[PDB]
RNA sequence: AUGAUGUCAUACUUAUCCUGUCCCUUUUUUUUCCA
């Protein structure tokens, strides 16, 4: 669980790399990255209460990114459950690799 | 786990805002959460076996 | 003398004991009434058929298991060489093919198991060390793109035999000891002091009569290593007539002619012989080694020595405590064997030092990047500075890159993990140095072969108690000058070595004491007191010491031991001081294990006892893996006391089948956790000796708590507003860090330990209740006082 | 859908199972061929003195066993299986040999846990990864 | 193979095996030994991760294809600024453009 | 017409702080009907 923990925040924390002129709400999505690096276990145990327990969830954002010969929808969603669901991920992903559950033409595999 | 496929498929139901238009989301999928991968990469792997047959 | 009445109270103790037990016996069986149609037993005969059949089968592969255990266990040294003839031969055959059919057999049952459960099953709705084996197959598979002989030996132990500074000196030195009874045998190392002293006295016939003889250490493995040496000389099984009995380990059957022991386990043997009638010989060697059990044995075979006069006491020791020696014995000869293998350059710093650290850094820096071959030998105080100082080795190593050749920096202490104690004594790797880092642990006992260089700090971390206010602090004290001279002597072994002092000439011959206080003077004495008073002696004024201890230590022990109850308004033993004396730990926890009667928490309060018998290294703290180990001991964190979250991880522990990498997942040491298990079942070993009935707290960890607060009511805090404060002294203490209450700060807290480090500090503590203390201490603790 | 799903996944799963259970014991019966011709083939000068030593070392081994056993509850397990693991015990009875691993020199050349990508910015310059001079 | 034989052998896998083949290889040799392949080995699925981080950040990632930590480091330029400068004209072919001898600094091997 | 004295609170200034206090050397101890 901690190593999950550990990449999950290290995923979130490689987009303000910049330590740029972020805003207010970046700026508490670092706090609670912050707190939960220094804290791991009142981390996960939120994080598991949040997987058993919620089932309706705040408002999404979407704006998009201007590519010129298309756009891209950009969806952002609020810091809490995007460590809840950091984590979900990597969980997911690795133990479905364990298991093997993708047959070895689904690809963009780690592989190559 | 029904529980975690619960909170999966409950999270891609949320409101989506932008300046001042605010909707549901209740037929696609949100590809801006953090597990649409596995998602994406499931369906289409029930997309492939529908393609190819079982015993191909 | 004192001594006589001693032995008349012990031997008087033996009969009662007996007859208590006896008693015991004729009770219980008195208490427990012994009160032991046609298709009655024609429907129980079919159901004690069942159990019979049952029973059986367990009884029955369990004696499949006996011979499956045997026919391999006897075949191993028979077989592979021997000249044997049709019948075994077929019986061999049979056995190996039948033990691989039967596990076979098994193993299909097995098979089907795990490959019937393997499939997939729908959910359902219902409200080792490799982890760098794990990650070298991901590259490979990501970089993968397809489409007699025995008589030599004798004869060479013996030729090396030949070689030792004892040899030659061997028959003046058996006449000597021939001529008087006591005989101080001063030498050094390697001399074959331990050796071949007790082969020499076998030859003798000193075995003859019946008789044994003792060599006793004060180190198990130590003991364990002397006697695997002198057995391989002896050509004979070690354990039958050269053996060794020490704690959980007996390894000595009724053949036994050369037993090895411990101290403490001498000490026991008073226990049990009080004359030492079957043994002519007690050899104990490097008596230097300042022991508890030591300078207690010193006086007990003193006094035997006087009346014993055939029983032999050769006592051996490297260094030159002589004086003393023969001195408190009555001025024995001293036999002076020269032993010293090859010459130490010992050199000086130029001037003294300021950062002793970074000096050592620079040295080692220096000693390997101009010296030849050689493996190098560097002390330090302990693991903090350590670790600090092969993080600065590896440092340096990391910025200067192959400009240098392989550093291999490898630290040791006593609790660091057991595998990584074992990484340094692998033999060098060609073009490779191998420096140690090292404690003064590796001052005795430890022997690794190839050092040539060794670096002296001329410091040390001594334990000092002052009793005045009962502080134990181990602190920093510039080495002992007997101390460096071995940090010296530790080199040479095998080529001619040096050794480096971060101190002048000056500060050595000048500024140096001889030998390190006497523990009897330094250490707290709980234990022997109540030892000493278990045997009977009620002056322990007058007693036969060597070294005795300031008036005002033991005051304070008889004060303590009254307190706790062991003495009455006298000073005597109570019933539960000698049978919470025969416990071999201190006072404190057998009194709380006394209360455990009371309370009902005796399974509790024996594993909580076990655990504070090691507890020192449970937790490993790397610094490569800080936030995984911190969380894996948050884990375990229990609202109540540190105590039972030591209970929960036995607990869990056991829980798992006593499993290794379930310490290895949860970042317990398991050389602790091993101990500590096999501690608890010695306890319950004598657990029906000091009367006690095996119940359950049945989850009321109230009651452990209160049994704890029994055993340890003088370990208690308050509150202050200016501080934790002790609660009778009123002197100013602090929470561990490592504490699992250490932000939680209770009002009323329990503590275990004594040391001020940096900080004033008590160790494994719990919250308590005030009312517990004039519940448990009404007249100790009075209520004027919360 | 599920409903029926579920009950064909249980009952398929329980036919192979009893047909993999009929193959074992048939596997079994013939390892009981296997056994009885194995001390068949048993039952039809060193020999009788280290035979004599079988039944010496052998038979003090039961006794020792039973005694063991005897006078505590199981000392035949305080005593034979502890006996055989821990460290300086193993180094002292000379127990020998009780994975790649390579040079330390290549180790921790090298650290950190995220790519130098910067996550998608651009702007810092990471084009050289060693000075200049 | 050497691998392998060094298990026979029991021997060490020395440097001298490794520094040949040090960036050679798609990981990459010098990922085997880096600090993290601790905590790394958990991390699965990580390059269709990096390809939906294009729905989550502003910004776009011109090595959505690859990850440094997981494979290796595979374009080394320090070439090209030696054979620059040499094409420029050298150092004093670079500076005689430049107000370096306004400067007066006796020799350019200072300059910060 | 502005003296200092101040146990006066407020207003203000350094876009001055909010991370920057923490950790123990060595080591030994007798055991009892099995079933």
């Amino acid at each position: 669980d901690t190593k999950l923990l550990i990449l999950a925040l290290e995923r979130l924390k490689e987009a303000y790399s910049v330590k740029s002129r972020l805003n207010q709400s970046q700026r508490e999505e670092l706090g609670l990255i912050e707190q939960a690096y220094d804290n791991p276990h009142e981390a996960l145990s939120r994080i598991k209460r949040h997987l058993l327990t919620q089932r309706a969830f705040k408002e999404v954002g979407i704006e998009f990114m201007d590519l010129y010969s298309h756009l891209v929808p950009v969806y952002d969603v609020e810091p809490l459950e995007k460590i809840t669901d950091a984590y979900l991920d990597q969980y997911l992903w690795y133990e479905a690799d364990k298991r093997r559950l993708f047959p070895p033409w689904i690809k963009p595999a780690d592989t190559e | 786990d029904h529980n975690i496929a619960d909170y999966m498929t409950a999270k891609n139901n949320v409101v989506i805002n932008y300046k001042d238009m605010n909707h549901t989301n209740s037929y696609g999928i949100i590809r801006g959460l953090q597990f649409a991968s596995f998602i994406v990469q499931y369906y289409g792997l029930v997309m492939d076996l529908l393609v190819l047959g079982l015993h191909r | 003398d004192e001594w006589e009445r001693t032995e008349r109270e012990r031997l008087q103790d033996l009969e009662e004991r007996d007859a208590f037990a006896e008693r015991v016996r004729q009770r219980d069986k008195d208490r427990t009434r012994n009160v032991l149609a046609e298709e009655d037993r024609k429907a129980m005969v079919p159901e004690l058929r069942k159990k019979s059949r049952r029973e059986y089968l367990a009884k029955r592969e369990r004696e499949k298991l006996e011979d499956l255990e045997a026919e391999l266990a006897d075949e191993e040294f028979l077989f592979g060489d021997v000249e044997l003839s049709r019948h075994e031969r077929q019986e061999l055959k049979y056995k190996r093919r039948v033990r691989d059919l039967a596990r076979e057999y098994r193993a299909a049952g097995e098979q089907e198991k795990l490959e019937a459960t393997n499939r997939y099953h729908m959910p359902k709705e219902t409200r080792p060390g490799e982890e760098q084996r794990r990650w070298e197959e991901a590259r490979l598979g990501a970089a993968s793109l397809k489409f007699s002989t025995q008589a030599q030996q004798k004869e060479s132990i013996q030729a090396v035999r030949r070689s030792l500074p004892v040899f030659p000196f061997r028959e003046e030195l058996l006449a000597a000891i021939a001529n008087h009874q006591v005989l101080i045998i001063e030498g050094e190392t390697g001399s074959g002091k331990t050796t071949q002293i007790p082969q020499y006295l076998f030859e003798e016939g000193y075995t003859n009569k019946g008789m044994k003889i003792a060599c006793t250490q004060p180190r198990r493995v130590a003991a364990m290593s002397v006697a695997a040496r002198v057995a391989r000389e002896m050509g004979v099984k070690l354990g039958n007539e050269v053996g060794y009995s020490i704690r959980f380990e007996d390894c000595t059957s009724e053949r036994t002619v050369l037993r090895y022991m411990t101290d403490g386990m001498l000490l026991r043997e008073f226990l049990s012989e009080p004359d030492l009638a079957s043994y002519s010989v007690v050899m104990v060697d490097e008596a230097h080694e300042r022991t508890l059990h030591t300078d207690i044995l010193f006086g007990l075979i003193k006094d035997v020595a006087r009346f014993r006069p055939e029983l032999k006491v050769l006592v051996a020791s490297a260094t030159m405590d002589t004086a003393r020696f023969s001195t408190f014995f009555d001025d024995a000869p001293v036999f002076r064997i020269p032993g010293r293998r090859f010459p130490v350059d010992i050199f000086y710093t130029k001037a003294p030092e300021a950062d002793y650290l970074e000096a050592c850094v620079v040295s080692v820096l220096q000693i390997h990047v101009t010296q030849p071959p050689g493996d190098i030998l560097v002390f330090l105080t302990g693991q903090e500075e350590i670790e600090a100082a092969c993080e600065m080795l590896q440092d340096r190593c990391r910025r200067l890159g192959s400009k240098i050749r392989e550093l291999l920096v490898l630290p040791i202490y006593a609790n660091l993990p057991s595998d990584m104690q074992a990484r340094i004594f692998q033999p060098t790797p060609p073009g490779a140095r191998k420096v140690v880092v090292a404690t003064n642990i590796a001052e005795t006992s430890l022997t690794i072969e190839g050092i040539i260089y060794v670096l002296d700090p001329g410091f040390c971390k001594q334990k000092s108690y002052n009793p005045r206010t009962g502080m134990e602090s181990l602190t920093v004290t510039p080495c002992s000058k007997a101390s460096a001279n071995q940090r010296a002597g530790r080199a040479g072994r095998v080529a001619a070595g040096k050794c480096f002092r971060l101190y002048t000439a000056w500060a050595y011959q000048h500024e140096l004491e001889e030998t390190t206080v006497p523990e009897i003077q330094r250490t707290s004495l709980g234990n022997v007191v109540l030892l000493l008073k278990s045997l009977g002696i009620h002056d322990l004024m007058h007693f036969d010491f060597l070294d005795p201890p300031p008036y005002e230590t033991l005051l304070l022990a008889l004060e303590q031991l009254y307190a706790l109850g062991a003495l009455n308004h006298l000073g005597e033993l109570t019933t539960s001081g000698r049978k919470m004396a025969e416990l071999p730990v201190d006072p404190m926890l057998s009194k709380m294990i006394l209360a455990s009667e009371k309370y009902s928490c005796s399974e509790e309060i024996l594993t909580v006892a076990a655990m504070l018998s090691v507890n020192n290294s449970i937790f490993y703290r790397p610094k490569d893996k800080v936030v995984h180990a911190d969380n894996a001991r948050v884990n375990f964190f229990l609202p109540g006391g540190d105590h039972l979250v030591l209970l929960n991880v036995y607990t869990q522990w056991a829980e798992s089948g006593y499993s290794s990498q379930w310490c290895y997942e949860n970042f317990v040491q398991f050389r602790s956790m091993r101990r500590a298990r096999d501690v608890r079942e010695q306890l319950e070993g004598l657990l029906e000796r000091v009367e006690v009935g095996l119940s359950s707290c049945q989850g009321d960890y109230i009651r452990v708590r209160k049994a704890i607060t029994a055993g340890y009511f003088y370990h208690t805090a308050r509150l202050t507003r200016s501080g934790y404060r002790t609660v009778k002294q009123q002197q100013t203490v602090f929470i561990h860090p490592n504490s699992s209450l250490f932000e939680q700060q209770p009002r009323w807290l329990l503590y275990h330990e004594l040391v001020l480090t940096t900080k004033e500090f008590m160790r494994q503590v719990l919250e308590i209740e005030s009312s517990w203390l004039l519940e448990v201490a009404p007249h100790y603790y009075k209520a004027k006082e919360l | 859908a599920d409903r029926k799903a579920r009950e064909a996944v249980e009952m398929r799963a329980q036919v192979e199972r009893k047909m993999a259970q009929k193959e074992k014991e048939k596997h079994e019966e013939k390892l009981r061929e296997m056994a009885q011709k194995a001390r068949e083939r048993r039952a039809g000068d060193g020999e009788a003195r280290e035979r004599d030593e079988i039944r010496h070392d052998r038979r003090k081994e039961r006794q020792h066993d039973r005694n063991l056993s005897r006078a505590a509850p199981d000392k035949r397990s305080k005593l034979q299986r502890n006996e055989n693991r821990d460290i300086s015990e193993v180094i002292a009875l000379g127990v020998p040999n009780p994975e790649v691993q390579y040079d330390q020199r290549l180790f921790n050349q090298s650290k950190g846990m995220d790519s130098g990508f910067a996550g998608g910015e651009d702007e810092i310059y990471n084009v050289y990864d060693q000075a200049w001079r | 193979l050497k691998r392998q034989e060094a298990i026979a052998q029991n021997r060490r896998l020395t440097l001298e095996d490794l520094e040949d083949s040090w960036d050679r290889g798609i990981p990459r040799i010098n990922t085997l030994f880096q600090k993290d392949r601790h905590t790394l080995a958990y991390d699965k699925g990580w390059r269709v991760r990096t390809d939906f981080k294009q729905y989550q950040v502003l910004k776009q990632n011109p090595f959505w294809w690859t990850h440094q930590r997981h494979d290796g480091k595979l374009w080394n330029l320090n070439n090209y600024r030696t054979d620059m400068i040499q094409a420029l004209g050298g150092v004093e072919g670079i500076l005689e453009h430049t107000l370096f001898k306004g400067t007066y600094f006796p020799t350019w091997e200072g300059l910060f």
